[PDB]
């Protein structure tokens, strides 16, 4: 990306990697007032934790930034919001794993009855291969 | 932890995919398996199209040999609004008496607001095949093309099925009797009288093989009301416009007792307005010492939200004996059949892009 | 906005059964 931009992005990981360890933990992110009341806080910092230990390196950072970029199409926002819901990071989402993002969004909007009635029809009319699970095309064709 | 793949609320049944065919919805003599289509339908469970198609042709053949005004004798149960309440029409069978055994009158609005509109349109066209001659459907101001492409009825219809299910079951409708003279003494419609039908041969010569028109006497079948003050009476008018419906008229007292006198009828049975108890006796008429005017709701917690009660009306051996019930649990879905992606992703975006602000300031 | 949101002969004798 930019280097103006690669610096700015430094001095940022600096104040939020709290204990100074390189890394931000998911405690660190939630030190930001904005972020504790979000309920998809925990969500993205998954998305950017690319290597799994549960933290965010300065090179996760970057590249969970870049995604960001106004040089991206609407392909590249939709393939960040399809791994909102793909908790497991294989491809699809699945049923448990639709509920539970979606049981983060609402919170007590919804009983948990009709929360699952919801997306067992959703999954129903948008799986259109029988695999039981919601790839990316057919995330595309519904929204 | 909790599942990516496995359904978390495993205590609410996963409903099945599968479309039942001919063989499955007809039995050796061609009769329909009320029995088996009840349970799948509860279920949340779909026909195959060719035969949800079927059952509403067949039903509608049955409807299109049938008058205009009804010759229903007692016993039997009259039925007020459904309004696509499925589970809940599951509980007025329950209330008023199997089908296997009780004669039914429907004074119409089987569609519309509740979203399991075309499960009580197939229900009920089965249950018109099995039974001609001792169940009997009316037509409501629903059960048209101009109320059903505003409301929801041609959307469900293209998620749960398609379009061509949608036009089939407009021309189904459109073969729905007006009226029903029950046991000789109660004129039964949806809506209520019309300045243009003085008599029950006014209703007799009617063509009703159409899409109810915007005015006329069809109209003010499907859509009229009493006045708001019924009973009441200061205004000496008859017939006045009906402000909230948006056509046809209001109806007062004397109208009513009139054409109960002329016609020798005791009185008359309508829909068409949501009550709180699921009923509402009118006003005695001084000739008859009976309400003049009774409407009847079957549609328990209208919308969701109205908390009322829902009846029925079963008339046997000489007694109008109302059955009240409360509403049923049924499956939960977004307003307007709105999938969970379409519903989250504005909310998705933007909390994601409120997170990425304040991270990086 | 912190969570996400649901969009928007005799006469006949009359006789009561209350519900349930
Ligand atoms: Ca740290
Ligand atoms: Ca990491
Ligand atoms: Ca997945
Ligand atoms: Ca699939
Ligand atoms: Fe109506
Ligand atoms: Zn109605």
């Amino acid at each position: 990306m930019d280097a103006d931009e690669i610096k700015r992005l430094g001095k940022r990981f600096k104040k939020l990697d709290l204990d100074n360890s390189g890394s931000l933990s998911v405690e660190e992110f939630m030190s930001l007032p904005e972020l504790q009341q979000n309920p998809l806080v925990q969500r993205v910092i998954d998305i950017f934790d690319t290597d799994g230990n549960g933290e965010v390196d300065f090179k996760e950072f970057i590249e969970g930034v870049s995604q960001f970029s106004v040089k991206g199409d609407k392909e590249q926002k939709l393939r960040f919001a399809f791994r909102i819901y793909d908790m497991d990071k294989d491809g699809y989402i699945s049923n448990g794993e639709l509920f539970q993002v979606l049981k983060m969004m609402v919170g007590n909007n919804l009983k948990d009855t009709q929360l699952q009635q919801i997306v067992d029809k959703t999954i129903i009319n948008a799986d259109k291969d029988g695999d039981g699970r919601i790839s990316f095309e057919e995330f595309c064709a519904v929204v | 932890k909790l599942s990516t793949t496995d359904r978390v609320v495993k205590a609410v049944p996963f409903p099945p995919s599968h479309r039942l065919t001919a063989k499955e919805v007809f039995d050796n003599d061609g009769k329909p398996r009320v029995d088996i289509l009840k349970a799948h339908l509860m279920k949340e469970g779909r026909l195959e199209e060719s035969v949800a198609l079927r059952i509403i042709t067949e039903g509608a053949s049955i409807l299109r040999q049938e008058k205009n005004l009804l010759d229903i004798d007692a016993p039997v149960t009259v039925c007020g609004d459904i309004h696509g309440q499925f589970f809940d029409l599951m509980k007025l069978f329950e209330v008023g008496g199997s089908p296997a055994n009780t004669r039914y009158l429907f004074l119409g609005d089987y569609v519309d607001r509740g979203y399991f509109s075309i499960e009580c349109v197939l229900y009920l066209w089965a249950l018109k095949i099995l039974y001609p001659k001792t169940l009997f459907l009316l037509r409501g101001n629903h059960e048209c093309r101009h109320l059903t492409e505003y409301f929801t009825f041609k959307q469900e219809c293209k998620i749960k099925y398609s379009e061509r299910v949608y036009d089939a079951c407009m021309d189904a409708f459109d073969c729905l009797p007006l009226a029903a003279l029950m046991n000789q003494q109660f004129l039964c419609v949806h809506g209520g009288l019309s300045p243009e039908i003085n008599t029950l041969d006014d209703i007799r010569k009617l063509d009703r093989f159409k899409e109810p028109p915007a005015y006329g006497p069809m109209c003010d079948i499907l859509w009229s009301d009493p006045l708001e003050d019924f009973g009441n009476e200061k205004t000496q008018e008859h017939f006045t416009h009906n402000t909230v419906r948006g056509c046809s008229y209001f109806y007062s007292y004397p109208a009513v007792c009139e054409f109960l006198q002329h016609n020798n009828l005791l009185s008359i049975l309508r829909a068409h307005k949501a009550q709180d108890a699921g009923y509402r006796m009118y006003r005695k008429s001084q000739t008859t010492g009976f309400p003049s005017l009774i409407t009847i709701f079957s549609a328990p917690n209208y919308l969701d939200v109205y908390n009322n009660k829902a009846a029925v009306l079963k008339y046997e051996n000489n007694v109008m004996n109302i059955r009240q019930f409360n509403c049923s649990p049924h499956p939960y879905w977004l307003p307007n059949f709105m999938d969970v992606f379409t519903w989250s992703l504005p909310f998705v975006g933007e909390k994601v892009t409120e997170m990425l602000v304040n991270v990086l300031n | 906005n912190n969570y996400l949101t649901v969009p928007a002969e005799d006469l006949p004798v009359i006789t009561i059964d209350p519900a349930s």
